[PDB]
């Protein structure tokens, strides 16, 4: 017996193909199209529906409609229907209402603690400068004083105190449609094959629901319908998405009626959103499921409604006819679509008559003025009304009339001028020898060299490149000849990591009927089945790719590079793709491809060399001016063999290879594509059991001659940017492009100024109009048509990552980000610290775009709140063990300090950090500076701030005498405790910033790390059984490697970490060790084992029960003597206890000061005139989304400086490059180690072919005499940004010198622990924070540190010495994993 | 020099008529045959006999009369509507125009009928 | 002799232009139906990579 | 001062065999009836040149690598 | 002249090359059935002519 876990959220694609062969069967006849479905359903009844129809409530159902009293339906309507839910009595809406009172109650409370830290540490507890008549009460007023200090949320609270109607409409339908979810969820995890029967729930509606289908029954309209379990999904993801709009702007309407910059930038009446959401339901309920067509083109109203804003007259009409046409050519298609569909079907009495008389355009008409209203001429409201887009549900997306138009597009002939190929290869072979002399300053060498001019000779001869606008035509085709001799090597051994992947792949091809359920397939290709299984091996009739490498039995290291080269993959006998409708976009779009795996391999190896070696070359990819936009899906298609494999073999012929970047179109044309999804199988006849000889079907066909969606993108991007510069050399004019593989952007420049007609504008209007010509002419005769509805003409107004930038200034679409957050958002088997991290991290993306403070941490709280108290009891595995804990752990923070009531240990518990157990899920310093080194000194400073609330303190400095010494009492427990420390080196390994000795929670993969391995022991595959069966020695080993050695620097031990071949076998385990499924890969069923279940469980008992054992009340008279609060410099604590944590004598260079409790915040100028002080130059009230004169800041942090050798890196692979860096970084580290040469020796040696001395030649030697405050590893933070966007820190201006002058007379000219990086960033983040709060942004803030943190740090001297024969050993056990080895042959070659 | 420049002047005659020739060429694309059993090869001929054949149908094509007047150099119909001062509406589109301006409240439209 | 120069110098990028077209025609040529013959590497050429693997069999 | 005039009769003559070739390949390609009957069932001859054409640049390809690998051995 | 033969001889190989391009064309274009066979045979015919001059 094993579980079924169900998702709780959609993940996943609504399916067509499932509802129809649900709905035939149980209806007797065609449900949605008439199609081969009903056909083979009718038939051949699958099980799940034959048992859902078995059950007696459906057949009285089915009953009442054969008679006649009931009339079958559309899942839309029942969605229409869902939402507005008229039906709602009094007590229930009381119910609601109440709740909805305590949930906001409670959420502001919570907030009141960081609010009042902040209001404190800022020293703005001045000048802060319906609710009056219900703050005047008495007893409501001492209940809020009760537990709120700040008026700034006294006045917010009494306001938000009556909610409105449409909020608690939402939040209804929401926990209801959740109650029902959550209820079947917890009895199919207790009783398997379970079915639920509702009716009283919902008022008025009836729920069968199953995992496999559901049904929905309406007695008072009398209509019923069969949908998926997707479906239903996707109805509560609605509802949620709803909610979430209702509470943000309602969160948002308040606060902005306290003070006008609190709140988000945009304005909204929720009437006018829920009458907008109620004819959006309304149009879907008129076009069936064609309604979605109509709903993605409207996307171009508000670009329209944009660029009336932002642009002039011309391009202003030309766009918003251009949209309107599509909007109606769109609902044209739909309508004719929808009659074509449903002629001979059960649902052909449903079509409207709306639809034939021609009234639906009234209805469109107003649906559209109603956006144009609710946007009400504002950039900020159109910008952040983009989540229309997303409130309405996806669509069912059906798999064969999605091929069909792509076959009909795909397969054809297409002409070309030879001039044109000519001319395109020309422009790439000149991109490809630009960028190899201005890389290497060499020109790559020709075989073909007698082929050339003389001017080009004389071009050759002299290691130069002729430039752009010299350059003519002709002298393209004549680069068009040449050739070139082989450039870059080829990886030999294959690299075990890009290539595992969880995602599937299709069978191959004799055995590609078993996609198909049993039933469905006929008989003789069942018997064909199970006569032929035997024949293939057990590696390849795997349905993963984890699996078909877990099993490989003949594995060999070099078979691929074998194989690349000796050109097996063409004319293979087992080769097809199959399309899988799962790709997820609001339109149908597309769906993606599968191949086998051993061309999954080779795929993935052509993209890596390519975006190893070659888009280097064109940085690109990722005053007459006038901006093309240019949609590049369907792009891929038009591509034929000519057009791509001209360009693609000079990189096939620059690597040395053959017909390795081009084997799409060569192989791909002779094989079967095929439709693979369970419920859709194609029609087989007889006696046919390969697809070679099926007869073509809507299903399957064959002969596509064309790219494949997803696959070979690369080659696409570098050959459009070579087609764009040809275009520039017959237009002249200056041009730029930016292609992202989703849109081309192309903007050009031409010197016609000062020579204009009679206009200043309207000339580059017809400079739009010539190069658009120019450009479709040019697209054209390439072969790929290019249609008047993707590209579009701008001059001021560039639409760029689907963000709205106008005049410098950046406007940004955070209720989108924002959008779904829920209980179990982001979890694998219903974790709960990953639920915290996961909410935190989104609304923190709020607070980080939408620039809003308080929405965002109301809005975190709100659903903390929420998942911490109310839902918490409704747990899948475990029934009430979590809230039990919890309740303990509020119990003993009850009694360990005063708090009154568990609520106010609630709040406590909500403020403290993760790091000691507690549920604040991201710090106080995020919202002032994004990265810092260490964490453990931000978690004890936070704590501190949050206990400063209950104990009053004046956080200006350190008070002498606390009369409550609870802060005082926290310190001393935190700082005393036992020590058990165990494998400490190779823990300060994996994570350099660890504590160990229990102090700190386990992460997953740390539990599950022993579980993986052994499952991973048994593994068919000698290369992951091997390495797997020695995984235990080799952790001692490294363990006892750096032992001796008495100062620890962490980051040096990763990087000794980094450098050994263990660190690709700890990938490999701990990417296994994130899957829900483990100990059961190998029995490939989904379903989970109970063993796993009940670790997960324990652990997280565990880890939520941490904070007792962190802060035990039994150590108040075992150690009463407490620390006094005198000096008490936070860094020493952190540093004392990360010591103490592992026993070790000293750990240097991991602890940085915690910046915001180093500086003080302060504005009148002293005669100290001290620290860092900013000013901003721009003179306004607010500057808020208004730019200034400076350059923006990004805070980069201070590289390394080395002096590079000379030598042809060409001629060398990645990974070699890779660690020659990590030994150089080791030579570095490591001089004072007295057994350098031998273990410098020994590394050398293993890792890679050469002896030391000779290898040193190439060791970039470092000049940097300190490594502690200038290194460069993969732990340590790179750059340190700012809150606040990057356009907003232009206004203001820092200097940096008289904290300087302080900072140099006393301990003078040396490196000095803080970075000063973060100083500046918090001094931005504290100047914004301040105009939020106050409304009127400081004309100047200056920053003072604090004397006392500011440490000392010099490069220190290592003692003891190294052990190699361990490290040999380390080297020798697991060999598989090692880089190349460097041959004698490419070292000899290298100098020349 | 008579003889020398005569013969080169030959030369030149015969090579700008080669690459005249050359420039001339048209290509056409892999594809499937008619009756679709097997792939028939890329094929290259003079323009002439390849507009003919695209004239009376003898290979499949989505699109007969655009390829024909761009391989005439003559820019067609569509590609002027594709480029000009204003795109021409559609009938409906224009209802849909004339019934967003004139917000006179005539809708008379109910959420319940619709 | 200077219009022998340049009338040659004509005739050589002439030249050099009809190769280098002649050239993409080659190699645009090959397509997905000579590899089905397994022509491609007759038309193509020979690279590097291959070879250096048949001298290997050739010196074992 | 004639050998220069004997060779552009030789670039002459050349200059015409390509004309002729570029003249059948042309006709060949455009022929509809004229590739699987009445086809040339010829240029053997044409084949052991392409094939020898093939054979050189071979040969020029193995030469530079042996001399990487002879200066590897001698180093 | 020395410019004169140098630039008579480049224009040689120039004439060469192109007529080794247009042969590989008009004889790999003309006849499948023939060809099909007969160049991959010669191809494995030079493969076993380079083992054996290594040899």
């Amino acid at each position: 017996a094993n579980v079924y876990l169900t998702d709780s959220y959609l993940k996943g694609v609504i399916s067509f193909s499932e509802c129809n062969a649900l709905g035939s069967y149980i209806f007797n006849g065609p449900y949605l199209k008439n199609d081969y479905t009903n056909l083979i359903s009718r038939q051949n009844p699958l099980i799940e529906h034959m048992n859902l129809k078995k059950l007696n409530i459906t057949q009285s159902l089915i009953s009442k409609y054969h008679k006649g009293e009931i009339k079958l339906e559309e899942p839309t309507y029942f969605q229409s229907l869902l939402m507005t839910y008229k039906s709602m009595t009094s007590s229930e809406q009381i119910a609601t209402t109440n709740l909805l009172k305590k949930i906001i109650r409670r959420a502001i409370e919570i907030s009141d603690v960081k609010v009042y830290a902040i209001l404190n540490k800022l020293g703005l507890k001045e000048k802060d400068k319906n609710q009056s008549h219900l703050k005047a009460d008495k007893n409501h007023s001492t209940k809020q004083k009760d537990t709120i200090k700040t008026t700034l949320l006294k006045k917010l609270m009494c306001s938000m105190q009556h909610p409105p109607s449409w909020l608690i409409h939402w939040f209804n339908l929401y926990t209801k449609l959740n109650n029902i979810l959550t209820q079947y969820r917890s009895n199919e995890v207790k009783n398997h094959g379970f079915t639920l029967i509702d009716n009283q729930t919902l008022s008025g509606f009836q729920f069968i629901l199953n995992q496999y289908g559901c049904i929905v029954y309406h007695k008072e309209l009398k209509r019923i319908t069969v949908t998926t379990y997707n479906q239903f999904l996707t109805w509560k993801d609605i509802s949620l998405s709803r909610l979430n709009v209702c509470l943000i702007t309602w969160i948002s309407n308040c606060l902005n009626t306290l003070n006008k910059s609190l709140g988000l930038r945009c304005g909204f009446n929720n009437v006018i959103l829920t009458q907008l959401f109620l004819y959006g339901d309304c149009i879907l309920k008129l076009f069936h499921n064609e309604g979605f067509y109509i709903i993605k083109e409207v996307e171009g109203f508000i670009m329209s409604l944009i660029l009336n804003i932002t642009e002039e007259d011309q391009f202003r009409k030309r766009f918003y006819n251009s949209m309107l046409n599509n909007i109606t050519d769109a609902a044209n298609k739909a309508q004719k679509n929808l009659l074509s569909r449903v002629c001979h079907t059960l649902l052909d009495k449903t079509v409207s008559d709306n639809i034939i008389n021609g009234r639906w355009i009234i209805l469109l008409s107003k649906f559209l003025k109603l956006i144009k209203l609710a946007g009400d001429n504002n950039l900020n409201n159109l910008s952040e009304l983009y989540f229309l887009f997303r409130i309405f549900g996806h669509p069912m997306v059906d798999e064969r009339q999605a091929m069909d138009a792509v076959k009909i597009n795909c397969n054809e002939t297409k002409f070309y001028l030879l001039s044109s190929l000519s001319m395109l290869r020309g422009a790439f072979i000149y991109r490809i020898i630009k960028g190899f002399v201005n890389n290497y300053n060499r020109w790559p060498t020709l075989r073909n060299a007698i082929v050339l001019p003389l001017r080009w000779l004389t071009y050759y001869k002299l290691n130069t490149y002729p430039s752009l606008l010299e350059l003519t035509e002709r002298d393209l085709i004549v680069l068009s000849g040449l050739r070139f001799y082989r450039e870059f090597r080829l990886p030999k051994k294959v690299d075990l990591e890009m290539i595992i992947n969880d995602k599937a792949i299709s069978p191959p091809k004799n055995l590609i009927w078993t996609s198909f359920p049993r039933n469905y397939m006929p008989s003789h290709i069942q018997n064909y089945i199970e006569h032929e299984k035997l024949k293939f091996s057990e590696s390849d009739k795997s349905r993963r790719v984890l699996e078909y490498y877990l099993r490989d039995n003949k594995f060999n290291e070099c078979d691929l590079y074998n194989c690349v080269v000796n050109q097996s993959y063409l004319n293979n006998p087992n080769h097809v793709v199959s399309l899988t409708g799962k790709e997820r976009e609001l339109s149908v779009g597309r769906m993606f491809a599968m191949q086998p795996g051993m061309f999954r391999q080779v795929q993935i190896l052509a993209e890596k060399m390519i975006a190893e070696n070659i888009l280097q070359f064109f940085p690109e990819s990722l005053i007459s001016k006038c901006s093309i936009i240019t949609d590049l899906s369907k792009f891929n298609q038009a591509f034929r063999y000519e057009t791509s494999c001209i360009c693609s073999d000079v990189l096939d012929e620059l690597h040395g290879v053959q017909s390795l970047f081009s084997w799409l179109h060569l192989t791909i044309p002779h094989v079967t594509i095929i439709c693979t999804y369970r419920h859709a199988p194609p029609y087989i006849g007889d006696h046919i059991v390969d697809l070679n000889n099926v007869d073509e079907q809507s299903g399957l066909y064959r002969y596509h001659m064309g790219g494949i969606e997803g696959w070979c993108q690369k080659l696409w991007t570098i050959e459009a940017i070579s087609l764009l510069d040809l275009i520039s050399l017959k237009g002249k004019f200056s041009i730029t492009a930016l292609i992202n593989g989703d849109n081309q952007s192309i903007d050009i420049s031409k010197p016609i100024r000062l020579m204009e007609g009679q206009t200043h504008a309207q000339a580059d209007y017809l400079l739009a109009l010539n190069s658009l010509k120019l450009l479709y002419k040019e697209y054209a005769g390439i072969g790929h048509k290019l249609k008047g509805t993707e590209t579009y003409i701008s001059r001021d107004m560039q639409f760029m990552s689907k963000t709205i930038q106008h005049n410098g200034v950046y406007y940004p679409a955070s209720i989108k980000k924002v959008l779904r957050v829920g209980p179990w958002i982001n979890t694998i088997l219903d974790d709960f610290k990953v639920s915290l991290e996961s909410i935190g991290s989104l609304t923190q993306e709020l607070e980080y775009r939408g620039e809003s403070l308080l929405c965002s941490l109301i809005f975190r709280n709100v659903w903390l709140y929420n998942q911490i108290a109310l839902q918490l009891k409704n747990h899948a595995l475990c029934n009430n063990k979590l809230y039990l804990d919890i309740l303990k752990v509020l119990k003993h923070l009850k009694t360990f300090f005063n708090l009154d009531n568990i609520d106010t240990a609630l709040t406590l518990y909500m403020n403290l950090p993760m790091l000691f157990g507690g549920g604040d899920p991201n710090l106080l310093y995020r919202s002032f500076y994004r990265r810092t080194p260490d964490f453990l000194t931000e978690a004890i400073v936070h704590s501190v701030f949050i206990l400063s609330y209950y104990t009053n303190h004046d956080l200006k400095d350190k008070l002498q005498d606390l009369s409550d010494d609870r802060l005082n009492k926290f310190l001393t427990c935190i700082i005393t405790f036992d020590k058990n420390p165990n494998a400490e080196f190779v823990t300060l390994m994996r994570d350099p910033q660890a504590l160990g000795s229990e102090r700190q929670a386990k992460i997953t993969s740390e539990i599950n790390r022993l579980a993986v391995t052994e499952v991973l022991s048994t593994a068919p595959n000698k290369i992951f059984s091997k390495s797997a069966q020695h995984y235990t020695t080799t952790e001692i080993d490294l363990n006892d490697i750096m032992q001796n050695i008495e100062p620890t620097y962490p980051h040096g031990l990763r990087v000794v970490y980094e450098s050994l071949p263990f660190y690709k076998a700890e990938k490999i385990v701990n990417l296994i060790s994130g899957t829900k499924s483990i100990t059961n890969i190998l029995e490939k069923t989904s379903a989970i084992d109970l063993t796993d279940i009940d670790r997960a469980t324990e652990m997280m008992r565990k880890n939520i029960t941490l904070l007792i054992r962190i802060l035990p009340l039994d150590c108040n008279r075992d150690k009463r003597e407490i620390l006094s609060m005198e000096n008490l410099s936070i860094t020493e604590l952190s540093k004392y206890v990360r010591e103490r944590s592992w026993s070790l004598s000293n750990i240097v260079g991991v602890t940085s000061p915690s910046i915001m409790y180093t500086m003080d915040i302060k504005y009148t100028t002293s005669t100290i005139s001290s620290g860092i002080i900013i000013e901003k130059y721009n003179v306004n009230s607010l500057t808020r989304g208004e730019r200034g004169p400076t350059k923006p800041w990004v805070g980069s942090s201070t590289q390394e400086k080395k002096t590079m050798p000379v030598y042809n890196r060409q001629v060398l692979t990645k990974k070699q490059r890779d660690q020659i860096d990590l030994l150089a970084k080791l030579d570095w580290v490591y001089a004072s180690i007295d057994n350098k040469d031998e273990f410098m020796e020994e590394l050398s040696i293993g890792t890679l072919g050469l002896t030391y001395e000779k290898a040193k030649k190439l060791f970039p030697q470092y000049l940097s005499v300190n490594y502690l405050h200038r290194l460069t590893v993969s732990s340590r933070p790179c750059e340190f940004p700012a809150s606040i966007p990057a356009y907003r820190t232009t206004n203001y201006h820092f200097d940096t010198s008289p904290i300087n002058r302080i900072l140099t007379e006393k301990y003078g000219d040396e490196d000095i622990d803080i970075v000063f990086q973060n100083c500046i960033s918090f001094g931005l983040s504290l100047m914004s924070v301040v105009e939020q709060f106050t409304n009127v942004c400081p004309n100047r803030i200056i920053l003072i540190p604090k004397l006392n943190e500011i440490h000392l740090m010099k490069p220190p001297i290592f003692t003891g010495d190294v052990d190699i024969h361990k490290l040999k050993q380390v080297i020798q056990k697991q060999h598989m994993f090692l880089p190349d080895k460097i041959s004698l042959t490419q070292y000899v070659e290298l100098f020349l | 020099n008579d003889n020398i420049t005569a013969r080169l002047d030959r030369i030149d005659e015969k090579l700008s008529e080669i690459l005249g020739m050359l420039h001339t060429l048209v290509v056409a694309s892999a594809g499937p045959t008619s009756a679709r059993d097997g792939i028939r090869d890329a094929m290259v001929g003079l323009r002439e006999e390849m507009i003919e054949k695209i004239r009376t149908e003898a290979l499949m094509t989505n699109d007969r009369l655009e390829a024909m007047a761009r391989l005439r150099n003559e820019e067609s119909e569509k590609m002027a509507k594709d480029t000009s001062d204003e795109v021409s509406l559609n009938p409906t589109s224009e209802k849909l125009n004339n019934l967003l301006e004139g917000n006179d409240s005539d809708n008379d439209l109910s959420l319940e009928d619709f």
